[PDB]
This record gives structure tokens, C-alpha cells and sequence, in this order.
């Protein structure tokens, strides 16, 4: 596990059709305010009847303060973010894939949810949430211990033949 | 009460195709009427501007595969 | 001669063994005097900072060294407040003559949110031969950036939790206000 | 062909303490001789300039436990 895994799991006490309307105009909203930016950058329907549109967002970075001071160069930018989806309205489904394009190097978060029929009540609705939270940062502590290693193991041989040459002098004066 | 784009000369495009394809999407979409897309112009017309929009402030967005990989 | 490393737990563990063919004596004595020397161009500063006799005559000294700082550019880029400084490395060392064993310890004081070398030594007579001394050479290789790499994740999760729940209560603010208009 | 001290007013200090050191290490330590030390005040005087020149350059040498136990 360098990757942390997330599985969720929502009610909406609507149904599904209202949800779905609902998923266009859900900003701006009291709970949003750092949503920023909104856009469709793609839209189309396909032969089967199918949605499919990509959601630019841009969204505030707000990073713990310890944060900001080990990633000064992140600060300054705003999170951008794309959302996939594919409505479904044959099967009442829609599946959403929403991960942030930048600041990749610092970590990228990854969001595939699921919007069905509640099985336990026609008239509500229910969502299915997994993400996975990576960060390139673990490579880079590889990257730096090995760097690490091989400069101790370069400075054992330096070590040594420094050792061999002084105790030649000294062997003899 | 309603958001901008992320291109502000967009704003006003985007409140406008954005409310449109809100009633296509409810009373055709949803109800499977197969009749094409009613806010076809208003789209490409907001697109021209977002996408222009989107090279200026240099959006990474190309070369994505969609739902991801 | 040989060695070997492995992991320890995100710490890189490594264990060498070598031999000197010189007596321990002499090799206790070359110790303090083996800078410079042609492989040492990296080591510019070399300092006794304590130094002492305990009452059981071992000798327990403090050598301060300042290193070059040589980094590969990728790590530069990435760590460009490290660039401009030069390594400060502290060398603990007991030196036990009637027993003919000299400990060492030895670790850098500073860049040390980037990574630790701690290495610890024992000199001591080859039991092969008593014209040879052997060296038995562990160490630790360790980043605090594997706990950034961890902390940097769990705030990515728990920012993740609190856009979730954003996210629901928006839609149940707007499934409100739609239901509330036909 | 000596090194430099981290103090620059301390080098030549440093390179008669070292020798002195060096010649009491061989002579008397290692072989069990329980002279005291010969060294000690060029040590007290080396140590002098070479504290203040730690100080100064802010090299952060206190609060180590010794053999990092
Ligand atoms: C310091 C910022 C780096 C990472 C930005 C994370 C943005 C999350 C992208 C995936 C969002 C899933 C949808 C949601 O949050 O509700
Ligand atoms: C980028 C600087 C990171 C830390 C520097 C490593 C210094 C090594 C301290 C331990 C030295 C043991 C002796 C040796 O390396 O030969
Ligand atoms: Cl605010
Ligand atoms: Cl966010
Ligand atoms: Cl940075
Ligand atoms: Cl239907
Ligand atoms: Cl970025
Ligand atoms: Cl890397
Ligand atoms: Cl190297
Ligand atoms: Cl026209
Ligand atoms: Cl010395
Ligand atoms: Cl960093
Ligand atoms: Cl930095
Ligand atoms: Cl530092
Ligand atoms: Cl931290
Ligand atoms: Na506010
Ligand atoms: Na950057
Ligand atoms: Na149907």
C-alpha cells in the first residue's frame, strides 16, 4: 500500500432522476464555495443512448500550513480537476471518474463513483464511491535513500583506501 | 447563484447553454425522447470561447483518455 | 570482504566487513591521521570538538567534519534549499586500548529532513591473524520524506472525506430547491 | 597535506594540537602509559577558537547525546 484505498457508500432520499438533474446544477451551492470555475469541456451523446460529458472544475488549494512550507511552489495554484461521466437514463445509472490534473507530482486523488436506484426504495438513490490517494513523494524517498546509499557505499571504498595509503606512509615513515 | 467559466469572456455563454441543456436534459433526455440535441449551437458557440480559454491559461487537459486508465 | 543491505522498515539497513592488513595499533593511530589523503578531496574541515579519558583509560573524542555537498541535479531541483550547503558530520569514537577495540558512530547533523547516514564501526584485531585488523561496518540509510510522502497522503484522504461530505449536503441543498419549483 | 579547521584563525592550532596528540596517542595511551596528557593546553587554546568558530558559523553540534545512545 503505497496507494490508500477508499470505499463509501450514500443515500439520497431522491430519486434517481431528480439526482441526476440535480448533478448539472448542484453548483454553486452553500457548501462549494471553493469551487471556483465550472465548464464542460466535452459533451456527446452516443448511439446507445448514452451521456457522455467531461466537467472542468477549478477549485481552491488549501494545504495545511506545514504543507505550504514544504511545497512553497504548490501554493500559489489553484487545483484543477476533470469529472467524467457516463448517464445512463435506459438503466437509471450514472458512473462519474473525477481526479485533479495538476499538482500531480504532490499527490493525485482519483474518484469512481457509481449513481443507481436504491435497491431498498424506488424513490431514493444510491452511491457507490471508491478513490485511491497516491503520491509521487514515495518514489521520491526511494530516489533519495538509494542516491543516499550509494554515496555511503562510494565513501566505504574512499574510506578504505584512504586508510591503505596512510598506513603505507606511515609503515616505514 | 450561478458559476462562471473558467474563461470570463465564457460566463454569460456557458449561463446560457448550461440553462438550456437543463431542459433538454430533464424532459427529452431522461425520458429517453430520442429527438437530437436542441442546444447544439449554443454549445459550440460557448466551446469556440472555453477552449481558447483554456490554451491562454494552459488547462493540461489533452491527451487524457476518458473515465481514465 | 564482503557486505550486504536491505531494507529495515523504509530504513535501508547495510553490514559490511573488511580487514586492514596493518596491526591495530597502527591502525588506531592512522585513524586519527588519514586526512587528507587522495580519496578525501570530498572532506574539508576536520575538527576535534571533545575529547577525553574516562576513568577506565578509554578515549572518548568528538571529530566534526564538513563534507561536500554533491547531489544529482534531479535532487536539486527538488530540494533547492539543500544546494547551498556543505554537509556537517559528527564522528563519535571510543577508543579502548586494553581490550584493542576502537567504536565509532557517525551521522550527518544537517540536511537531515532529507536523509540520515548513521554508521556505526568496530576495530578490532583479526582473529585470523594478529598482524590484522578487522573492521565489521554497519549502517542506517533513512528519509524523513517517507513520513512527508505518508502525511501528504493522509491529508490528501481527510480533504477528500470533507469534499465528500460537501458534496452530499450540496446536493441535497439543490435537490430541495428543485423539488420546490415545477 | 594538514587539514583546515572549520575555524579559519584555528587551523595552525589545530595542526599542533593534532601532532601532539598523535605522538601522545602512540607513544603513551596505547601502550597503557598513565602520563595525564602533555596536550592540554594547546587543546584548552585550540578549543577557544575553534567553539567560538562553531557559534559564529551556527553548526548545530549541541544537544547530541554521545554514540547517538
Ligand atoms: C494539494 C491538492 C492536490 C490534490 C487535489 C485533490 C482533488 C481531488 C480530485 C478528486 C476529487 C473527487 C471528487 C470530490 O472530491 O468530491
Ligand atoms: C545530501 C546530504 C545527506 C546526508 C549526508 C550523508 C553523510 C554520511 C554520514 C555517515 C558517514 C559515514 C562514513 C561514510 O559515509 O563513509
Ligand atoms: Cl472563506
Ligand atoms: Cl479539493
Ligand atoms: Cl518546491
Ligand atoms: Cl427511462
Ligand atoms: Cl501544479
Ligand atoms: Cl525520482
Ligand atoms: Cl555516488
Ligand atoms: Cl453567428
Ligand atoms: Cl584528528
Ligand atoms: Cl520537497
Ligand atoms: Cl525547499
Ligand atoms: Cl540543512
Ligand atoms: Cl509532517
Ligand atoms: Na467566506
Ligand atoms: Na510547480
Ligand atoms: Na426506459
Amino acid at each position: 500500500q503505497m496507494v490508500k484505498y477508499f470505499l463509501g457508500q450514500s443515500v439520497l432520499r431522491s430519486s434517481w432522476d431528480q439526482v441526476f438533474a440535480a448533478f448539472w446544477q448542484r453548483y454553486p451551492n452553500p457548501y462549494s464555495k471553493h469551487v471556483l470555475t465550472e465548464d464542460i469541456v466535452h459533451r456527446e451523446v452516443t448511439p446507445d443512448q448514452k451521456l457522455l460529458s467531461r466537467r472542468l472544475l477549478t477549485k481552491t488549494n488549501r494545504m495545511p500550513r506545514w504543507a505550504e512550507r514544504l511545497f512553497p511552489a504548490n501554493v500559489a495554484h489553484s487545483v484543477y480537476v476533470l469529472e467524467d461521466s457516463i448517464v445512463d437514463p435506459q438503466n437509471q445509472t450514472m458512473t462519474t471518474f473525477t481526479w485533479n490534473i495538476n499538482h500531480a507530482r504532490l499527490m493525485v486523488v482519483e474518484e469512481r463513483s457509481v449513481y443507481s436506484v436504491n435497491s431498498d426504495n424506488s424513490g431514493w438513490t444510491e452511491i457507490r464511491r471508491e478513490a485511491w490517494v497516491s503520491s509521487s513523494l514515495f518514489g521520491v524517498s526511494r530516489a533519495v535513500q538509494e542516491f543516499g546509499l550509494a554515496r555511503f557505499k562510494s565513501n566505504v571504498t574512499k574510506t578504505m583506501k584512504g586508510f591503505e595509503y596512510i598506513l603505507a606512509k606511515l609503515q616505514g615513515e | 447563484d450561478k458559476m462562471n467559466s473558467v474563461g470570463e469572456a465564457c460566463t454569460d455563454m456557458k449561463r446560457e447553454y448550461d440553462q438550456c441543456f437543463n431542459r433538454w436534459f430533464a424532459e427529452k433526455f431522461l425520458k429517453g425522447d430520442s429527438s437530437g440535441d436542441p442546444c447544439t449551437d449554443l454549445f459550440k458557440r460557448y466551446q469556440q470561447c472555453v477552449q481558447k480559454a483554456i490554451k491562454e491559461k494552459e488547462i493540461p487537459i489533452e491527451g487524457l483518455e476518458f473515465m481514465g486508465h
